[PDB]
């Protein structure tokens, strides 16, 4: 028996439930119904970010997220810290009041923000941290906080098809076709259609159901990912806003192509405000099912995670599932052939899965006609940054960069822009930059655009970024683990104004071992913003360092040799 | 010409010198191809220049800072020699703690000082560094020396080495951090 | 505190020729005389502080990192301060005579380093000598033979502590209850052959300092003499065993004082003072106060504190050091090399005749007792008594730790020395490297630890 | 053994399904690993077994053979990975050696030394967590660990579940399975596996300490590669 063999199904939920503080008489009761000692449980418990909130009446943590930075989050923090006599990351003595950060909560185009019991506050201000102050000082529930503090925006600044057609028809619609009964003829329609994962990988859709169904075990599982934890990213959080019963039908779609018993969607927990949405729109989508109830429907759950990027990771998600820290499998056997609980299963992004529901509707023909030949069909982008319109934007596969980026009216003179969220490419806004097609052929994205102006520092986002790779490391394995800390102790030195040439070439090595020899995909995007700091900005980061006449083995012109100038789904999935 | 070396402790224990001196009679002979600059065992109070320089221990305050600097610039090739100077070593353990703790555990707290016993801080004691770091931290190393200290046979074999222009080697056996 | 009429500094940063790092100041008057003098320890390590929470067994190996050339010596006092802890007093025959000849391999190593490659190039080259040939280098080109023998002293003395700790400088072999190892006959053979040629040349280097002082004793009582109690370790019989022992302290007429004090109970005996301008602390006994209770320590403090030296030659020869013109040169400053060379004898007979003794080979290794939280251990290291106190939990992880080494012991008369030294050579203004070097020679005298006072 | 595939242009026999590291250490020829056990398997946390094959570097103790399957496991790029990985957890943790009762007896600092590892130069980290020394025969230094599972896998197998690493990223450390978090709560005992198998000097026996003579420890005159597996393995 191994680590990964010690499965507690329950547990995440277990620990949901537990906490409306983790005492040794609730550990107790746990360790007795999942039958793992007390520390093993608790030890579970400290992965997740929002099972290690100190307790207290109000707990309020400010999205430590690059835009919210740029939209003043930390005079904000500060300023509510200050009332209270408490710095970021403690607790009042009285227990009425915890402060504390988090990584981006998916509200990017609404900075900045703040999540407070579990629930978002975007567009704060100098004005609403005063009120919101008088309220914790007189001690007012939450159930009587004016409801609009809590409204989030879900702006759709350009409709395509996809979305059209989402308005247009209704979710249940697609039952009717004659595709949705016969499993095979899904499996070919996707197929057809070319679809590829919109999750960051880019997995051909129909090769990864292929590999789950030429499985003996019956038994299966469908997960749809809603862990929408890249930074930058909210694209999956207006769809699961406007259209739940679509997902949930793409989801049934899914599940019935690969012969799925059941079905899960993995909500994050900053999400969890959407629970209430998605429980009735679950409701009306189970009974939508026909064919061929009552022992071929799919059963649809839905499972709130606890706070970590790294659960989104294919993988990682199936073990928090299994109720074990998030640490991404040691492949193979891949979850295709052996996954959630043993059983061959397989995930797909909510982007994906609204796409299958819109393919068995329409055809493969209508998809692979948008886009280009390799990246087939309509994308979602989500803009925001220094840009005066921040939302959704549908476009094609294919649309040039700069076409995205103007569409959303930059506010002062362009300067750089990061693609497909801190996991992709920081660029300079140049004309040959912009000109290049969004398409996992060329320049790839996961829909995140955010845009920086020339008030903008790129080593301050950097180190941004380098923070959040840091404090999200799932710890399983050495160059990641250790890699993501050397980078964002190199960051505050350059911040400490003291760092020298040595101290940036000698990240070197550590940015080609974690390319080369880590678990997942994690390690190689960490290191993906120091890399293009490099590419782009050598003289702006040249700038802010003391000489050092250090000569490298490897250095860092040599890293850049071996990446950008010259793949995720290498360490997800098998090969073909 | 006779070529030129200088060496220096600096955050150590003077032990990495002992080594070099374990290389017995052998001293004698290095006599006879090397002068001496700056260094424990002459009295050249400032450094330089010259062609190698022998760095024991890393730097614990700031004027051990300037000395390195110093010797940085003075020297061409310039080697650290044993744990302490490769990564910090004995003293930097106290890089677990806050060096103000330990200097009130010591002069103020102990059970067996005089009463009314203060931490001392006068003009003459010098600014003590948050951290101890290794040489490499601040200055740049053209060769790291490993052990602790390195034996006198690793010593002889490396700076013969370098006395020929042939390229220092550390095959597994010799290779020590202890 | 420095009341109340210097006007000028003057600093000898960093000294030459010593173990570690110090500084000496000088402060001059608007005339250009000296006021006062002072010795600095400038740097700071925290050990043992930073050292509570790590297992007592890491502590004998872990704590000798602090110098240098006495690694041994607290090696030794680490490992004996342990002894106790685990409930062992008297070691067994192989393990105290393994740890014996190691002890008495460092003092006859450190005491033929100092000399040779540290205080020799002075007294036999000139004081005043042109600073490029003032060393080990300069000697090894005139006096070749002289520095020959001494380097090859040293180098028995070292393979000696190899033999027993395992490798020259930061050995592991002393262990709680004794020691991890033995000799093997070739070792044992091996350095038996080499033991009486070794002690002939410290009986030549011991000829050689008295001619010395018979040529120079009147330019040597310059440097001072000193009228302070000699604190030291002795054995029950009272000889010098620089192995272990009990205190004894005599005044300046010594005049036994104290005598047979268990140093166990240095917590009662001695209590430390602590200046602003030094990390060095000043230790004086505390039914005394200072300054009457201050002490020293060292070669010569030892040789007047014993009532014998269990050698005949070292006995004879110190017999000699302590009659001499007219037992001024024991007390003075310049005389602890006469004293030090007499010991390097003595440790050179102690092994010529240790080596011959069997039990080397033996297996009465290690010894079990009963457990206890306190640990002390004393030893006289090559400069001065040294004393390590340890204090273990039920854990086994260290509570507390004081290291009192033998450099800080003889804090107060090498100030005193110092500023002896500046008045004798610098109130005569104006200054230069050779009447500078003319400080140093004073404080070269002591062979002080800067490293172990380092800690 | 019938079925064979290549390991550096060189036939090795397998049975399947083993993995290229099982296969290559089966047939006399190493690959260097930290968290791979006979008894216990591969973790899959240290990732020094890391081989070229398909065609990218990934971990030989994952990576299954198969017929013909063209593995290599040494070139430039290896080495330099792997001294890397050597170098981040000694950054990692406070890998001072000098002060350390496993020196000679380690197998991190074994192949680091095999390496040529002469110097980390990465920047230490010089974490504070304290000993657990709650159990009355045991310790846990967990600055020395390398978070290689095998105690917590040993502890398992044998049914004493007294071990857990826990926390994420550089929070992530071994920890009691008890309520009070010591190892002494467990049923952890010095008989155990788990007490014995830290191939580092994290999870040691208390008071048998620098037993052996410089010159006669394990790893003194060998290195990993030139070792059987009564030697290397504990
Ligand atoms: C560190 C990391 C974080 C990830 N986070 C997400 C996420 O939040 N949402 C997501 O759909 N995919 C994420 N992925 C990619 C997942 O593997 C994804 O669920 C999988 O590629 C789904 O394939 P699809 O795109 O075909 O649905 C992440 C990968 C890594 C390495
Ligand atoms: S690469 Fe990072 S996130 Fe992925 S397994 Fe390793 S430590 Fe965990
Ligand atoms: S490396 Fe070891 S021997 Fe050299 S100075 Fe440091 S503690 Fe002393
Ligand atoms: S555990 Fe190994 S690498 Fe770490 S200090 Fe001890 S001997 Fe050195
Ligand atoms: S204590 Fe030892 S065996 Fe256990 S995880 Fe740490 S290094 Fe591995
Ligand atoms: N001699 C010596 Fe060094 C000091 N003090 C030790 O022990
Ligand atoms: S042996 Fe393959 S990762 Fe440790
Ligand atoms: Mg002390
Ligand atoms: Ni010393």
């Amino acid at each position: 028996t191994t680590e990964r063999q010690r499965t507690a199904p329950g547990l995440l939920a277990a620990l949901h439930q537990a906490r409306s503080p983790l005492d040794a008489q609730a550990l107790a009761e746990l360790s007795t119904a999942f039958s793992l000692p007390p520390g093993e449980i608790a030890a579970t418990a400290s992965f997740y970010h929002f099972f290690q909130t100190p307790p207290a009446r109000y707990q309020i943590h400010f999205v430590d997220h690059v835009v919210d930075h740029h939209a003043g989050v930390a005079a904000l923090c500060n300023h509510l810290c200050a009332a209270f006599a408490i710095q970021p990351g403690q607790r009042t003595a009285d227990a009425r009041l915890f402060v504390g950060w988090t990584a981006c909560a998916g509200l990017s185009d609404q900075a900045p923000a703040a999540l407070i019991n579990g629930r978002p506050m975007p567009r704060l201000d100098a004005a609403r941290i005063d009120a919101l102050i008088e309220k914790i000082q007189a001690q007012i529930p939450m159930d009587q906080w004016p409801t609009e503090w809590f409204a989030v925006t879900n702006a759709i600044h350009r409709h395509g098809p996809l979305l059209t057609w989402l308005d247009t028809t209704p979710a249940e619609a697609v039952f009717e076709h004659p595709t949705a009964h016969d499993p095979d003829a899904i499996l070919q329609a996707v197929t057809d259609a070319g679809l590829r994962g919109r999750g960051g990988a880019g997995f051909p859709t129909a090769t990864k159901w292929r590999f789950c169904r030429e499985n003996a075990d019956p038994e299966r599982f469908l997960i749809c990912n809603a862990d929408e934890g890249e930074p930058g990213t909210f694209k999956d959080r207006v769809l699961l806003t406007r259209y739940p019963e679509h997902l949930f039908a793409g989801m049934i779609l899914a599940a019935r192509a690969i012969g799925a018993d059941k079905a899960i969607l993995y909500l994050r927990y900053e999400y969890q405000y959407l629970l209430p949405q998605l429980e009735a729109a679950r409701e009306r989508i189970a009974s939508a099912q026909a064919t061929v109830p009552q022992a071929e429907r799919v059963t649809l759950e839905i499972a709130l995670g606890a706070g970590a990027y790294v659960c989104g990771e294919e993988s990682a998600l199936i073990e928090s599932l299994e109720g074990k820290p998030g640490r991404p499998r040691v492949r193979p056997p891949y979850p295709v052939t052996q996954g959630y609980l043993g059983h061959p299963t397989v995930v797909n992004n909510v982007e994906t899965l609204v796409a299958v529901a819109a393919i068995v509707g329409n055809g493969a023909a209508w998809w692979r006609a948008l886009g280009t030949p390799d990246s087939s069909g309509p994308k979602l982008f989500c803009v925001s940054g220094d840009v005066a319109q921040p939302g959704l934007y549908e476009f094609p596969y294919g649309v040039a960069l700069g076409d995205v980026v103007t569409a959303a009216r930059p506010l002062g003179t362009r300067y750089a822009v990061q693609v497909s969220g801190p996991s992709g490419t920081l660029l300079p806004a140049t004309p040959e930059q912009l000109a290049r097609p969004l398409a996992f052929e060329a320049l790839p994205c996961n829909g995140t655009v955010m845009v920086f102006d020339v008030r903008r520092d790129p080593v301050a986002i950097v180190h941004h970024f380098a923070r959040f790779f840091a404090h999200e490391s799932c710890g399983f394995c050495t160059p990641c683990r250790v890699g993501t800390q050397l980078i964002a102790k190199t960051f505050e030195k350059i911040a400490a104004g003291y760092a020298t040439r040595f101290d940036l070439e000698r990240l070197a090595p550590a940015l080609e071992a974690m390319r080369l020899a880590s678990n997942c995909g994690f390690g190689l995007s960490a290191g993906n913003p120091v890399r293009d700091l490099i590419a782009h900005f050598r003289q702006q980061l040249e700038a802010q360092l003391q000489p050092h006449d250090f000569i490298p083995a490897f250095s860092l012109d040599a890293e850049l040799a071996a990446t950008r100038r010259l793949h995720l789904a290498q360490f997800e999935q098998p090969e073909v | 010409r006779k070529i030129r070396i200088a060496t220096a402790s600096l955050a150590g224990c003077f032990g990495c010198h002992m080594s070099f001196a374990d290389i017995d009679t052998r001293l004698l002979a290095l006599a006879e191809w090397v002068t001496f600059d700056r260094s424990p065992l002459t009295d050249w109070k400032t450094v330089g220049e010259c062609d190698i320089a022998l760095i024991e221990g890393g730097v614990c305050n700031a004027e051990n800072v300037e000395v390195l600097r110093a010797y940085r610039r003075a020297a061409r090739i310039l080697v650290a020699v044993g744990a302490c100077a490769i990564n910090g070593g004995l003293p930097a353990q106290r890089n677990q703690h806050r060096v103000e703790r330990l200097l009130t555990q010591v002069f103020e707290a102990d059970r067996h000082l005089a009463p009314g016993s203060r931490v001392p801080n006068d003009p003459e004691l010098p600014l003590l560094l948050e951290h101890v770091h290794p040489i490499h931290e601040i200055v740049r190393v053209d060769y790291y020396l490993p052990g602790c200290p390195p034996t006198a046979e690793v010593i002889w074999t490396f700076l013969t080495d370098l006395l020929v222009g042939r390229e220092p080697h550390f095959p597994y056996p010799t290779l020590r951090y202890d | 505190s420095l009341p109340a009429n210097a006007t000028r500094r003057v600093a000898i940063d960093p000294l030459s020729r010593v173990e570690g790092h110090g500084k000496v100041t000088i402060w001059l008057d608007d005339d250009g005389q000296v006021v006062e003098a002072r010795l600095h320890i400038v740097e700071f390590r925290g050990f043992e502080a930073f050292i509570v929470g790590r297992p007592y067994w890491e502590a004998p190996v872990v704590v000798q990192r602090l110098c240098g050339i006495c690694p041994v010596s607290h090696h030794l006092a680490a490992a004996k301060a342990l002894d106790r802890l685990v409930g062992v007093t008297q070691l067994p025959p192989t393990a105290e005579k393994m740890r014996r000849l190691m002890h008495y391999g460092q003092v006859l190593q450190s005491h033929a380093l100092h000399f040779f490659y540290l205080a020799a190039p002075d007294l036999l080259l000139g004081f005043s000598a042109d600073p490029a040939q003032r060393n080990v280098f300069g000697l090894a080109a005139q006096k070749r033979e002289l520095a020959r023998q001494g380097i090859l002293v040293r180098q028995f003395g070292q393979e000696c502590i190899e033999a027993t700790a395992g490798k020259r400088i930061h050995g592991t072999s002393a262990v709680p209850g004794g020691i991890h190892k033995n000799l093997s006959r070739r070792e044992r053979m091996a350095l038996l052959s080499r033991a009486p040629e070794i002690r002939s040349w410290c009986e030549a280097a011991v000829a050689l300092i008295e001619r010395l002082f018979t040529e120079h004793a009147p330019f040597f009582a310059q440097f001072g003499s000193f009228q302070t109690k000699t604190f030291s370790l002795v054995a029950a019989d009272g000889s010098l065993d620089l192995y272990d022992g009990t205190f004894r302290v005599k005044e300046a007429n010594g005049a036994i004082l104290i005598d047979h004090y268990d140093p166990n109970d240095y917590d009662q005996l001695l209590v430390e003072a602590v200046r602003p301008w030094s990390y060095m602390k000043f230790p004086y006994l505390k039914a005394y106060g200072e300054p009457d209770g201050f002490y020293r320590v060292g070669p010569s403090a030892r040789l007047i504190n014993c009532d014998r030296l269990t050698t005949a030659r070292a006995e004879a020869a110190r017999q000699r050091f302590l009659t001499f013109d007219q037992g001024t040169v024991a007390h003075s400053t310049l005389g602890y090399h006469w004293a030090r060379l007499i010991e390097m004898l003595h440790c050179a007979e102690l092994i010529e005749a240790l080596l011959t003794d069997a039990d080397l080979e033996g297996g009465e290794l290690r010894a079990r007792g009963q457990r206890q939280h306190r640990g002390v251990g004393v030893i006289e290291a090559p400069r001065g008594t040294l004393i390590h106190h340890y204090e273990v939990g039920d854990d086994d992880l260290i509570t507390y730790c004081n290291l009192i080494v033998s450099t800080t012991h003889n804090n107060a008369v090498m100030n005193q020395a110092v500023t002896t030294a500046a008045k004798a050579f610098l109130s005569g203004v104006t200054l230069t490297e050779a009447l500078l070097n003319h400080i140093e020679v004073a404080v070269r005298a002591f062979d002080p630890c800067l490293s172990c006072a380092t800690h | 053994a019938s079925e064979t595939f290549t390991l550096d242009e060189e036939s090795i026999p397998f049975v399947p399904g083993q993995t290229v590291l099982e296969a290559a250490l089966a047939a006399g020829r190493y690959i260097p690993h930290l968290c791979w056990h006979p008894e216990m398997g591969n973790h899959g946390s240290c990732r020094l077994c890391v081989v070229e094959a398909n065609g990218r570097i990934q971990a030989s103790c994952a990576l299954p053979a198969q017929p013909g399957l063209q593995v290599v496991s040494k070139s430039e790029t290896l080495t330099r990975v792997r001294r890397t990985l050597l170098e981040m957890l000694f950054a990692e943790g406070n890998h001072f050696c000098p002060g350390c009762e496993k020196s000679g007896d380690c197998l991190l600092q074994a192949l680091a030394y095999a390496h040529g590892m002469t110097a980390s130069h990465f920047d230490p980290f010089y974490p504070q967590r304290r000993i657990d020394a709650s159990h009355p025969d045991l310790w846990l230094d967990p600055n020395r660990c390398i978070l290689c599972g095998l105690c917590v896998r040993a502890s398992l197998a044998e049914g004493k579940e007294a071990l857990v690493i826990g926390g994420r990223g550089i929070a992530s450390r071994l920890l009691a399975t008890s309520a009070s978090g010591r190892l002494g709560d467990t049923a952890l005992a010095a008989t155990d596996r788990a007490a014995r198998i830290c191939p580092v000097g994290a999870l040691n026996f208390k008071a048998a300490g620098f037993t052996t003579p410089i010159g006669k420890r394990r790893f003194d005159h060998r290195p990993p590669e030139a070792m059987s597996d009564k030697e290397r393995y504990t």
